């Protein structure tokens, strides 16, 4: 993982989200969560830099995206083996960011990208239905 | 539904879906209490069908009406299902449909909806906006429901009017008991009445049954916040109290278990909700941060503690507090309370004198920071409580400390000026007696105290200017390592401001009519000698004050970057006293050490003053030339085009086939010669590029007027032969200012595309494509036979206003900005500007003859041509008939702009966000244009971004209320016609718009001095040519300059002070007057037909 | 009556201030350098008519206010001021002749 | 005055400034209480009397609740007065009920305030 | 001036501020009297120490309006601030030393 040099806080968060792209049981993320929380408590100046960088387009900032992703992961962990341990790690990570003003109101949930392109590739309103059902 | 014929399936499905949604609204009954999964399934069906294009080939509204639905019921169901943005959109759709149906044949709509459907539109809108969490939108919901005590109490809690909330909670008894008690406890806690709250809680135990969970929650909160360590599904505050108890009792296992339980419970409660708005996450994030800080402190205190560890944890706390700079007080205050409780526990459980002092110092710093934070939010009780706690822990013997200055500031903030001044003067006396400001630790406190006392005395007018100058401000400068530099900068700025005030008073008196009346009366013999003595003394005092102000401004610009924008004022002084040798000497000796980038925002004005009249070592022109040369040396990419434009003022006739102007041209030529002597290649390439642009601008294109596809550039144009300019950055690009002078990784011009396009216009400007070093294409608009310098300076003013708005936290939280675009003039009649992509004129989108929004939607109204003809026919007639004709036109022409956000953004969340951005853009642009007197705001001069829904203002030639001088003058402060308000939603100008207007007007008022000095610098530019002339007036509608200059300055000062028609108004009153003037049909009917007031 | 008189006086004062302002004379000078002249004449006549209407309404309501009580006696000054600056209007003169002659005379004493 | 007051305190043991303040309080003229001097403005008692003179009842609550070194009876008397002047009758009733826990010492002023609150709130049970 | 004087000055200044329209119209009626003769001419100037009239009238009226509104040198002030400014201007020896000896500023 650490080839081509070390990682910054932004790179660590992006790596966490990229791993979160894959869907699996929430408990499998637990260890990674811990790692994230360590980074989040060691690079708060990098957090300041990230927040300053994302102010031009607050909608696609990475700190609100990470918060939403962590909340969704905690939601998927209810009524499972990982509950009460995934929730603790999620709370520890969310306590490292605090109530930062994200300059946004709505939550986007980070919809897929290839699905939208594939839908746009079609037409006739019937091939789109075929693609969705398939 | 696609294959439906005779609308049988449509009728059946409409009836059944309406029955489903009506059944969902009950509360038993025959069918009620439906499962939320079924409601969400039907909501998903409605949401999907809303986005499908109907076979009728209509609009997005028809698409929203695939089925004959009652959207108020659907909106209420969605609100019950926590789809708040969808509920708001459906309520808007329902209101629009009801209005359309009524026209075929909020309060009125709300009462009608309550009549048939039993649902109040106003109440549903209020509930939706409460759920969303946007603070300003809560003000657009007003009517008969604002009189209930609960609504008023929630309003009072919104502005943190805790006294009013306490009074109303104590008064009204019909409120449910639990809500009343919770509100009373919260109001008491927010007022700092801890002992009163404790006794109230003790008295609540009498004649009371088992408490509901909220009551013991508040009891535990008060217990842990008051450090009442005596009394004892666990909730958050109970968990916090138990954790603090365990930390006090050195039982770390229970401490960690309680904190783990609190984290898990908070996360579970947060994740069980719907997660629709970001405002729903903030309290949970605050509680989680508090838990984390407590856990870190417990880990620290588990083992032996050192000074370094406590210093490190306090540094971490300060960093995280810096991250929370823009957060609300409601989210920062609990963290600070937990921090001070933790620090006091550590204080009481130390048993070591050496570390006790370290803990006490940390606690004092934390309490001072808490006092400052509470002061910044207009809270006056918490700072007093913090000062009291400091005094409890910091019984002083020396008598001088940093926290007592904060105590004086707190007393000043409470409008108790005698106490603050007495405290600060006693401290100044003690500091003077103790030492001669030789202690490095006490120097900052002494300097700050002297400066603050001088400023307070200047404000209260309790002391004459001489004593303030000699005893406090100059003393503060003399008394005075980043903290030392900051204190030096502040002292220098304060001294400069006071000296400038005195100098301006002297100048105003010397220019005053009273002085000239006295002189005239004397003109009608020791009196003459006495007057000569007085005049010479006045001139000497004026010169002394001016020199002191200039010197201290220069020293201020050398000590930091927080007051860079004051450079304008400095230049103004230097530009009004060029004949004074002392000012020139100060600018030549110390003014030449100022960093060059700070002079960048004035580069247009400074370069306009170049000449060859005053020479020599102390000559003004030589110093100005040296300054401009050094600035262009350090920042070639921000200055070189301006110098070329000054030198190339008359290159149009050169490329086809006054004393001041000649002097300016020669000075620009010598500056360019110096630049080329250092950088020849770059100068040559930029000159070639400027020649190419100028040649292309003068190329006639009257035979491509109709075509829009794209025309290839003729091969003989030099613009097509420029390739690989490795040192010519793209002129129409915002370049980040570098404090150093390397400018390494900059996108440079690589090529120009062979084809150019026309977008209309009287002079037919040409749109070209520039491909840079990377794979990015930039659109550029090249204009001939037109002056672009006015646009450039107005864009500079817009950038300054943007910086002012970003500076203040209140407008920074709302992202209030002015949309800007880069303008590069090239000659007296040519230039190139950045062509923003995705922008369309509002007139093109609204009143286009072919496919305008007024023709697609509402095709049975008057055409735009009909309205134009009707309003033109009545121009040469009386004003009353103008009024009836305009009202008749407005009756048969209804706004349709609200659909702009509906067509482009089908996701309710994105639609809401874009509409909010649009409203905030309109508010900011309107207020800023009023302050600058910007006019000629017709439909073709305002563009809208199709991606962000924000507004861009172009063609800024008419400003400073010069539009009121034209025949048929402009009688509005800005454009607030029916389409503009209709784009804002159902609340119009009553919600976000009014509050954003008030917030930006307050920003303008708080920075009146800076705005006056900027406008004064820019208006005395000899090249601006801003005044209206008969030729310009005739073209627009198909010394005396000095006097109009001070008249405009006085009017701007009145605007920025709030004085309208002689009456001084608050920000709200001024905004109300402006809005009611802008929306008044009486003024709109008197406007020019080209303005299109009906659109 | 006093409230109506004060509002009408405010409107009249605003119109008079605009007429005696620098912006108005600058606009007139700019126009002095052909239909625009007719538009200016129409606007000037409308402004004068509105000024006269507001002045007459203010004078009438001040007279009525002074006929209905004694709490607002010191407003007679204002009334006289108007009447002293609009001697040739010929409507204020008649309005004072008819209804202003019923005002109790002692109220005019501090203006003698 | 301040120099004269400190010299008088040094030699005779009596300060001029606080004596003048006491005399002006005894006289009862409201304006004269503003020019007595700035020597003893810091003490919470002086600030509380200034607040009560100006009917700044919220500041009176804040300062009475904050300062604990003030003698108890004066503190509760001021708290009750400030609560009554703000219309917080029910808060005052609950506060008086909660004060009954510390009934070991009972000066007549607290009983007088109890009876005043009882008849003003129409309790008809505080016997 | 720190006790009764300052507070009484503030009270009467507040009364003057609350009645600015009445005072303004009274003074406006007074000034346009063709018999008042309130302006200063060189004869009176020489006696005291041993049509521009219209413009002077509006200048005086504007200055009086500024005084009644509390606008001193372009800055609007509260009653207390205006009274403080007036007191510190009147008690200043800097201004007193520049007065006519017949005024007897030392008395
Ligand atoms: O001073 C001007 C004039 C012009 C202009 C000139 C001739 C015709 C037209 C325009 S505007 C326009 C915008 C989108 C679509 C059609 C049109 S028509 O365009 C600009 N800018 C600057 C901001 O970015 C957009 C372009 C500034
Ligand atoms: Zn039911």
């Amino acid at each position: 993982k650490y080839s081509r040099g070390p990682f910054s806080l932004l790179e660590e968060i992006n790596h966490f989200l990229s791993v979160s792209v894959y869907d699996a049981l929430p408990l499998t993320r637990l260890e990674g969560l811990k790692d994230l929380r360590r980074q989040l408590e060691l690079h708060k100046d990098q957090m300041v830099d990230i927040m300053r960088a994302s102010q031009d387009n607050p909608q696609d900032g990475i700190m609100v995206k990470l918060v939403v992703n962590l909340l969704q992961l905690s939601k998927m962990a209810i009524n499972h083996t990982g509950e009460k341990e995934v929730l603790e790690a999620v709370g520890s990570c969310l306590g490292e960011v605090g109530p930062i003003d994200f300059s946004t109101i709505a939550i986007q949930h980070s919809k897929d990208a290839s699905y939208t392109k594939a839908l746009k590739l079609f037409e006739d309103k019937e091939l789109q239905w075929t693609f969705i059902m398939l | 539904l696609l294959q439906d014929t005779n609308e049988s399936w449509r009728n059946l499905l409409s009836t059944h879906v309406q029955g489903f949604f009506t059944s969902c609204l009950r509360h038993h009954f025959f069918r009620c209490c439906l499962d939320k999964k079924s409601q969400r399934t039907m909501l998903a069906v409605v949401d999907y069908m809303r986005r499908q294009k109907r076979p009728s080939s209509g609009t997005i509204f028809n698409d929203a009406f695939w089925l004959d639905l009652n959207y108020l019921e659907v909106a209420k169901v969605a609100q019950s299902c926590a789809a708040h943005f969808t509920a708001l959109l459906y309520a808007e759709i329902y209101a629009d449909k009801k209005s359309m149906d009524d026209q075929e044949k909020i309060s009125s709509l709300s009462e009608k909806s309550k009549e048939e459907t039993g649902i109040s539109l106003q109440d549903l809108l209020l509930e939706i906006y409460r759920s969303i969490g946007e603070p300003d939108s809560l003000y657009g919901c007003g009517g008969g429901k604002m009189l209930q005590p609960i609504t008023r109490l929630r309003t009072y809690e919104h502005e943190a009017m805790w006294g009013k909330a306490l009074v109303t909670y104590d008064l009204e008894t019909a409120i449910p008991s639990s809500t009343r008690q919770a509100g009373i406890i919260q109001a008491l806690q927010n007022l700092g009445l801890c002992h009163i709250l404790s006794v109230y809680l003790k008295g609540l135990d009498y004649e009371n049954k088992d408490w509901c969970p909220e009551l013991e929650e508040l009891h535990y909160q008060a217990a842990w916040r008051n450090m009442q360590w005596d009394h004892c599904g666990t909730s958050y505050h109970e968990s916090l109290y138990n954790a603090l108890q365990s930390l006090r009792d050195r039982e770390f296992s229970t401490f960690y278990e309680s904190l783990k339980y609190a984290r898990v419970k908070e996360v579970e409660e947060m994740c069980k909700r719907s997660l629709e708005s970001v405002y729903s996450l903030y309290p949970t994030l605050s509680r989680l941060q508090a838990i984390g800080e407590l856990e870190s402190i417990g880990e620290l205190f588990s083992r032996s503690v050192t000074h370094r560890q406590l210093s490190e944890v306090y540094i971490k706390w300060q960093k995280h507090s810096q991250l929370l700079k823009d957060s609300d007080f409601s989210f920062q205050e609990p963290i600070m309370a937990l921090r001070t409780v933790i620090l006091e526990i550590l204080m009481e459980k130390e048993m070591d004198n050496s570390q006790r002092e370290c803990i006490k110092d940390i606690l004092t710093k934390h309490l001072v920071e808490l006092s400052i934070l509470a002061r910044t939010f207009k809270n006056t009780q918490l700072p007093e409580r913090a000062i009291f706690q400091i005094k409890q822990y910091n019984s002083v013997s020396c008598g001088v400390s940093e926290w007592q200055l904060e105590e004086a500031q707190v007393f000043w903030a409470k409008k108790e000026q005698s106490l603050a001044l007495s405290i600060l003067k006693q401290m100044i006396k003690k500091l003077d007696a103790s030492c001669a400001a030789n202690n490095p630790s006490l120097k900052l406190t002494y300097t700050e105290c002297l400066r603050v006392c001088g400023n307070w005395l200047a404000e209260t007018c309790l002391e004459n200017p001489a004593v303030i100058m000699q005893t406090y401000l100059e003393k503060a400068v003399e008394v005075a390592s980043d903290e030392l530099r900051n204190g030096k900068m502040k002292a220098f700025l304060s001294l400069a401001r006071f000296s400038d005030t005195q100098y301006q008073r002297i100048e105003n008196y010397m220019k005053s009519s009273e002085f000239e009346n006295k002189q005239a009366l004397l003109k009608r013999q020791r009196e003459l000698e006495l007057d000569e003595l007085a005049l010479r003394a006045l001139k000497e005092d004026r010169k002394r004050f001016l020199c002191k102000a200039v010197e201290n401004y220069i020293n201020c610009l050398l000590s930091g970057e927080e007051h860079d924008m004051w450079v304008f004022r400095l230049c103004s002084l230097w530009l009004e006293n060029s004949g004074v040798s002392e000012v020139n000497g100060m600018m030549k000796r110390d003014g030449m050490k100022i960093p060059t980038y700070k002079f960048l925002p004035l580069m247009y004005q400074l370069a306009a003053r170049m000449g060859t009249k005053m020479m020599g070592g102390l000559g003004f022109h030589e110093v100005l030339n040296n300054l401009i040369s050094r600035i262009s040396m350090d920042h070639p990419h921000h200055t070189l085009f301006i110098i070329l434009a000054l030198a190339n003022a008359n290159r149009d006739e050169f490329l086809t086939k006054s004393q001041l102007d000649e002097d300016r041209t020669e000075a620009a030529n010598r500056i360019i010669c110096t630049i080329r002597s250092r950088r020849p290649q770059m100068v040559r390439s930029v000159e070639a590029l400027c020649d190419a642009y100028i040649i292309l601008a003068n190329l006639d294109a009257t035979q491509w007027k109709t075509q829009r596809k794209g025309i290839n550039i003729p091969a003989d144009q030099p613009i097509t032969k420029l390739k690989n300019l490795e040192d010519v950055v793209v002129p129409t690009m915002e370049i980040k200012v570098d404090h150093t002078g390397e400018y390494g990784n900059l996108v440079t011009i690589q090529s120009f595309k062979a084809e150019f396009r026309l977008a209309g216009g009287v002079n037919l400007p040409k749109i070209i494509d520039c491909v840079g070093s990377d794979g990015k294409e930039r659109r550029q608009l090249v204009k001939g036979r037109d002056d672009l310098r006015q646009d450039a300076v107005m864009q500079q003013v817009f950038q300054m206003c943007n910086t002012l708005l970003q500076r203040n936290t209140e407008t920074r939280k709302r992202k209030l900005t002015i949309c800007t675009y880069k303008v590069v003039p090239l000659s007296q009649r040519s230039g190139v500007l950045e062509w923003c992509t995705g922008t369309v004129p509002i007139g093109e989108f609204l009143v286009n003859n072919e496919d305008g929004a007024h023709k697609r939607y509402r095709p049975n109204d008057f055409s735009a041509f009909q309205c134009q003809k009707k309003m033109m026919e009545v121009q040469k007639k009386s004003f009353e008939e103008k009024y009836e004709v305009f009202m008749d036109v407005c009756q048969n022409f209804q706004p349709v702009f609200r659909y702009f956000c509906m067509e482009k953004f089908l996701d309710p969340a994105i639609w809401f966000e874009k509409r909010l951005a649009y409203t905030r853009s309109v508010a900011t642009s309107s207020i800023v244009g009023y302050i600058l007197g910007l006019g000629d705001r017709h439909v073709q001069n305002i563009l809208i971004n199709e991606q962000s829904a924000e507004l861009v203002h172009i063609d800024l030639g008419v400003a400073f209320e010069q539009g009121k001088i034209l025949p048929t003058p402009e009688t509005v402060p800005f454009r607030l016609t029916r389409d503009i308000v209709d784009g804002m939603g159902i609340t119009g100008v009553e919600g976000v718009f009014r509050r954003c207007c008030e917030k930006t007007m307050e920003v303008m008022r708080n920075s009146q001095e800076t705005l006056l000095t900027i406008v004064e610098v820019l208006l005395y530019d000899p090249l601006f040519d801003w005044t209206m002339n008969p030729l310009k007036a005739l073209y627009l509608q198909q010394q005396s300059f000095n006097k109009v200059a001070e008249r405009v300055l006085m009017r701007l000062q009145e605007k920025l002070k709030g004085v309208e028609e002689g009456t001084v108004l608050s920000v709200g009153g001024q905004v109300n007057l402006l809005i009611q003037q802008a929306i008044d049909p009486k003024n709109l009917s008197r406007l020019f037909p080209g303005w299109k007031a009906w659109v």
